[PDB]
């Protein structure tokens, strides 16, 4: 029971909880950042063929 | 045991305990050895497995 | 205190929380106690600036610490096994980069103002990344120096073998000054010559056997030819058909069976090989000392970086998220390990715990149970605080 270290442990609890939360946020940002083109250009080709 | 815990987890843990009232015999030697029960909690799963 | 070789003007590595205050006489500042109230001829009280680094999960910190300590062991062994040969060559006897300016900078001077290098390590890099970088760099430089030293040892053995044949016995030496056409008349074959080397005492067995030895002897082939004062050399020319008799008899009158003849194609080989061995050893020794000098500073830079990362990780290991913890470095007088180790730990004994009181203190490995192996995976026991034995 070292007063500062024991409370630092419970502080690190939330600190790393939110750090991993934000890393997950970055990952999910990237997972869709590229998705704004692959589905928005390969699917729109369903109409140019009929138009031609 | 508590000292090695304190000096392997590096001075950060919750460790409270209560003693065994009216102890019982062991099983390795069939001897009424004084006993204690403990409780421990931590955040890390690696800690748990260690 | 001796962690490196040829200790001189040594330091110590210490870290601490910024707000932490010593307890031997309250109301004392950090420098007040360090520079003045610490006994010792000199105390180069100084800070130790180090970059901040990534903060991984609490779970892993321990395994990275174990891995870095493990690799620290091997890199220490490597620096030791290179310093041993850095003195084992036995060319310079005063010193060789033991106290001489490392990287063109006196070792204490270099370290006391050495800053972190942002060349092979960047602001935001994974801890495993830097660990592997140092590990593989050191391992490759090691393998290089080991292979080079093995080649040098092979060359030394070969040239020693060459020298032993060159001198060590007058019977094994490959003569190159007596073989001539005038005594080895190699032409249309009629004869069969052979060299003889017999001790002086037995000279009667050959001299008085001047012509009773056998048939088919050659005049002037037994008379005085050459004498070494220990052996006597002739050219025993016997014909090319009755070689059997003397060949059989050669094994009971102590004749050297070294079949030699006038053939320069073999005579030149020994001289060229000996000279080439000498020249290649001469080139190899200089190349090896140059390589040793080059890799020496590199490996110490690596090992100092290992210590720096070790202490950096252990800092947060001690305490919480805020990296605001003060680190100080002080030079130490030679041969004063005991008093420094005592007083420095005394001033902050409060940081060895709060309710864990044992009379034995320090960090030298000791056992009082079936435990205490100083291993965070099986058995480890007290440490005073963030610190490590170090002189240079």
């Amino acid at each position: 029971l070292t007063p500062n270290q024991v409370n630092d442990e419970l502080n690190k609890m939330q600190a790393f909880i939110r750090k991993e939360a934000e890393e997950k946020a970055k990952e999910i940002q990237l997972k869709a950042d590229q998705e704004y083109e692959i589905e928005k250009t390969n699917i729109v080709r369903n109409e140019t063929n009929n138009i031609d | 045991l508590e000292q090695i815990l304190w000096r392997v987890l590096r001075g950060n843990l919750f460790f409270k305990t209560v003693e065994i009232e009216q102890p019982v015999y062991d099983v390795k030697t069939r001897e009424y050895k004084h006993k204690n029960a403990f409780i421990v909690f931590s955040h890390g799963d690696l800690i748990i497995k260690r | 205190m001796a962690t490196a070789l040829y200790t001189a003007n040594d330091f110590i590595l210490i870290s601490l929380p910024q707000n932490a205050q010593p307890v031997t006489a309250p109301g004392s500042k950090t420098d007040s106690w360090f520079n003045e109230t610490l006994i010792g001829g000199r105390a180069f009280v100084s800070d130790f600036k180090i970059p901040e680094f990534k903060i991984g999960s609490l779970d892993t910190l321990i395994v990275e610490s174990e891995e870095l300590s493990k690799v620290d062991n091997q890199i220490g062994a490597s620096i030791g096994k290179i310093i041993e040969i850095l003195q084992g060559l036995n060319e310079t006897s005063t010193n060789a980069y033991r106290t001489l300016p490392i990287n063109n900078m006196p070792v204490p001077e270099y370290l006391e103002n050495f800053q972190w290098q942002t060349r092979k390590f960047k602001l935001d890099k994974s801890i495993k990344d830097l660990i592997t970088l140092i590990s593989n760099e050191s391992s490759q430089l090691d393998a290089d120096v080991r292979a080079t030293y093995a080649n040098y040892n092979s060359a030394k053995t070969n040239l020693a073998a060459a020298e032993r044949k060159k001198t060590g016995d007058l019977s094994v030496r490959s003569l190159h000054d007596i073989v001539k056409p005038e005594d080895f008349v190699l032409n249309s074959e009629h004869l069969t010559t052979v060299l003889v080397a017999v001790p002086k005492s037995l000279k009667s067995d050959f001299e008085k056997s001047y012509e009773t030895l056998s048939k088919n002897v050659v005049p002037a082939s037994a008379s005085v030819i050459a004498e070494d004062a220990e052996y006597v050399l002739f050219n025993v020319h016997l014909f090319k058909k009755n070689v059997q008799e003397f060949t059989t008899a050669a094994r009971e009158k102590k004749f050297i069976p070294r079949e030699f003849n006038y053939s320069e194609e073999l005579i030149d080989q020994l001289k060229k090989e000996h000279d080439s061995a000498a020249s290649l050893e001469q080139s190899l020794r200089v190349q090896l000392v140059r390589l040793a000098k080059t890799a020496y500073v590199d490996v110490f830079i690596n090992w100092f970086h290992i210590k720096a990362l070790r202490v950096y990780v252990e800092s947060v290991l001690r305490y919480g998220l805020p990296p605001h913890f003060n680190i100080k470095i002080i030079a130490v007088p030679p041969k004063n390990l005991s008093k420094c180790k005592s007083e420095l730990i005394d001033a902050f004994g409060f940081l060895g715990g709060n309710a864990f009181m044992k009379d034995k203190k320090g960090k030298i490995n000791k056992q009082d149970t079936s435990l205490h192996q100083y291993a965070s995976l099986v058995d480890t026991e007290y440490e005073p605080f963030v610190m490590y034995i170090i002189n240079l």
